[PDB]
C-alpha cells in the first residue's frame, strides 16, 4: 500500500536515476546473475557474460518498464498489464525471483544515489518494488 | 540429511507401503495443476489444458514414475543425498534449465499426496520426518547449480 | 483472484470439514510446530505439548476465522480487516510463516477429506489460503 | 560457506575499510525502518516512531555496533560459522524468541548499507561474496533453533 510520502519518495529517487535508468537496469541484472545463479535458468539463450549486449538491451527494457510504473504509480495494474500477462503466461518465472531482482535494484540505487538513498526513501522503494512484483505475478493462477 | 533414526525409521516404514508407480504420477500431475507455471517444462507432453488432461496424460504418469524411483534411490542413501543426486543436479541445471524452487514445490505436493493416501497414518511426527527429507532432496538437486 | 469455480470448491470442501474445523485447526497448528519449529518463536507463552488445551483453544479460533472468510468469500478484506490489524500491529508475524501454516492446513484437509481433496479442489484451496494470508499481511508497512 | 580465497580476499579487503560504528547503527537503523515489525523485539530502546526517531536512538546505535562486532568475529571464522555462533544461536532461540527469518532481512539490509557506503567499490562480484557470507551467518544463527 503506497502512501503519498511513499509515492513522492519514489518519484524523487527515480527522477534522479534519470538518463542512467538503463545502466542501473543492466547493472541490477548482472548483480542478480552473480549473486543468485539460479536466476540464470531463465536466460539460457542469453550471453550472460560481462558487458553482454544482450544483458544491456535487457536492462534498458526493465528500466523503461520501471519508469512507466513510476509515472502510473496510481494505476500500476493497468499500466503493467501487458507484462503480468507476459510473465504469467509466457515467461512463467517463479514468483520467488521477483524478490531477488528487487534486492539487486535496491543495491544498485544505494551504490549510485548515496545522497537520496535515505532510510525513509529506502523503505519506499522497497514497498514500490514489492507492489510492482505483486502486479506482475497477479495472473499466474 | 539429519534425520534421527526413529525419524529414518518412520520414513522408511511408510515408504514401504507406497505405490511409487501411482504416487509419482500423482505428485507430478498435482504440481502441474496447483502451480500451472511449472507446465513451461512439459510442453512436448501434449494436453495439460485441464486437471483430467494433466492427471491422466500417460506422458505425465510415466515421467512421474522416473522421478519417484530416483526419489526412492534417494531414501536408500540418506547419508549421501548429494552424490546420489549430483548427475541429476547437473542435468536439471545445464540441460533442463530448471529453477530449483520447483524442487521445493514438488516436495510440498508429494507430502500432500502422502497425507491424501495414508490419512491418519500420516501423523504430525511422520510429516516432520518427511519435511526434512524433501528439503534434503531439494538441496542435493540444487547443489550443482552454477 | 478467486474464480467462481474456486469459490465453489472452497465452499464445498470447507462444507465437509463442518464440525471438525476446530479439531482440524488444532491439528494444523501441531503439524506446523513440529515440521517447522521456528514458528514456535511466536507462542513462547503457550504449552505446546500434545493435547495442550491452549493449542485446541487456538485451533478453534483459527478455524472460526477461516469459516468466516469462506462465509464472506466475496468480501474477504472487510470480513478480515480486524485480524489483519491484529497480526500487523500487535502480533507482527513474519509473512513467511503464513506460507507454513497454509501448507499444514492443506496437509490436514488432505488427511481427512480424501474423497474431496481432488487436484482442482487442492488448486482452489491453495489459492484461497494464499488470498487469506495476503489479507492478513496487507497492513504491515 | 563455500567462498573462494579470491572471494575470501575481496570480503576481507572491504571489511578492513568498514567504520563499524557508522555501519552497525545504519544497518540496525534501516531494519527497524524498512521492516517495522522487527521493532517488537526492541520495544525497550523506546521511541522508534520514525526513521529519524529510530535512526537517532543511541540504543539502536550502541546495539548496531554490538551486532556488527559478532559479525566481524565470524569473518575471522568463515571456516566454522556454526561453532562460532552456537551460543548466540541458542540465546536468540531460547531467550529472545526471534524468528531466524529476521536474520535474513538483516543480512540484506547490511548489503544495502555496504553498497550505500562503498558506492563504486561494492561491485557485483564483491556483492556476490558478501551475499554468501550473510547467508552463512543467518544459517549459523538459525542452527540451534529447536
Ligand atoms: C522488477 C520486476 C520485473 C520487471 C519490471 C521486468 C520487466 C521485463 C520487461 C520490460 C521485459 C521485456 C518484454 C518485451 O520485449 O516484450 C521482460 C522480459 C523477460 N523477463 Fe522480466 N521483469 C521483471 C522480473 C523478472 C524476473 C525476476 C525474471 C527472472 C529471474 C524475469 C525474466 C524475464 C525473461 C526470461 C524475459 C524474456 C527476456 C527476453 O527473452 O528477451 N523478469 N521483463
Ligand atoms: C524430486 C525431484 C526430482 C527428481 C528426483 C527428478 C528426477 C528426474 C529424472 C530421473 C529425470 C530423467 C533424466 C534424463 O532424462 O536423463 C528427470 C527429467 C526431467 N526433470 Fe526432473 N526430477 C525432479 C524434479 C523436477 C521438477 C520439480 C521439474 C520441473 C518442474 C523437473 C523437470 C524435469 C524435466 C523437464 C525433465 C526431462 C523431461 C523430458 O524427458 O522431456 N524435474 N527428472
Ligand atoms: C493464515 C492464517 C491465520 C489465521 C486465520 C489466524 C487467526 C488468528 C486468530 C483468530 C487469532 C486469535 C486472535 C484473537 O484472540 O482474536 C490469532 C492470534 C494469533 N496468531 Fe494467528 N492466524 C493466522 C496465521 C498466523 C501465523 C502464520 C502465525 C505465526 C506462526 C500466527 C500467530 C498468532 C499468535 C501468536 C496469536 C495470538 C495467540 C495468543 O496470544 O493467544 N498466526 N490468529
Ligand atoms: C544478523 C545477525 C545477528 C547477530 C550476529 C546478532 C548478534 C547479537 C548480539 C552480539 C547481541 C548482544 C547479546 C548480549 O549482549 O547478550 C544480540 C542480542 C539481541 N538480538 Fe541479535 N543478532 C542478529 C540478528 C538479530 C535480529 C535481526 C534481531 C531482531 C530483529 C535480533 C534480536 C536481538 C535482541 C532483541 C537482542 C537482545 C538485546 C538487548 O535487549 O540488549 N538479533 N544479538
Amino acid at each position: 500500500v503506497l502512501s503519498p510520502a511513499d509515492k513522492t519518495n519514489v518519484k524523487a529517487a527515480w527522477g534522479k536515476v534519470g538518463a542512467h535508468a538503463g545502466e542501473y537496469g543492466a547493472e541490477a541484472l548482472e548483480r542478480m546473475f552473480l549473486s543468485f545463479p539460479t536466476t540464470k535458468t531463465y536466460f539460457p539463450h542469453f550471453d550472460l557474460s560481462h558487458g553482454s549486449a544482450q544483458v544491456k538491451g535487457h536492462g534498458k527494457k526493465v528500466a523503461d518498464a520501471l519508469t512507466n510504473a513510476v509515472a502510473h504509480v496510481d494505476d500500476m495494474p493497468n499500466a503493467l498489464s501487458a507484462l503480468s500477462d507476459l510473465h504469467a503466461h509466457k515467461l512463467r518465472v517463479d514468483p520467488v525471483n521477483f524478490k531477488l531482482l528487487s534486492h539487486c535494484l535496491l543495491v544498485t540505487l544505494a551504490a549510485h544515489l548515496p545522497a537520496e538513498f535515505t532510510p525513509a526513501v529506502h523503505a519506499s522503494l522497497d514497498k514500490f518494488l514489492a507492489s510492482v512484483s505483486t502486479v506482475l505475478t497477479s495472473k499466474y493462477r | 540429511v539429519h534425520l534421527t533414526p526413529e525419524e529414518k525409521s518412520a520414513v522408511t516404514a511408510l515408504w514401504g507401503k507406497v505405490n511409487v508407480d501411482e504416487v509419482g504420477g500423482e505428485a507430478l500431475g498435482r504440481l502441474l495443476v496447483v502451480y500451472p507455471w511449472t507446465q513451461r517444462f512439459f510442453e512436448s507432453f501434449g494436453d495439460l489444458s485441464t486437471p483430467d488432461a494433466v492427471m491422466g496424460n500417460p506422458k505425465v504418469k510415466a515421467h512421474g514414475k522416473k522421478v519417484l524411483g530416483a526419489f526412492s534411490d534417494g531414501l536408500a542413501h540418506l547419508d549421501n543425498l548429494k552424490g546420489t543426486f549430483a548427475t541429476l543436479s547437473e542435468l536439471h541445471c545445464d540441460k533442463l534449465h530448471v529453477d530449483p524452487e520447483n524442487f521445493r514445490l514438488l516436495g510440498n505436493v508429494l507430502v500432500c499426496v502422502l497425507a491424501h493416501h495414508f490419512g491418519k497414518e500420516f501423523t504430525p511426527p511422520v510429516q516432520a520426518a518427511y519435511q526434512k527429507v524433501v528439503a534434503g532432496v531439494a538441496n542435493a538437486l540444487a547443489h550443482k547449480y552454477h
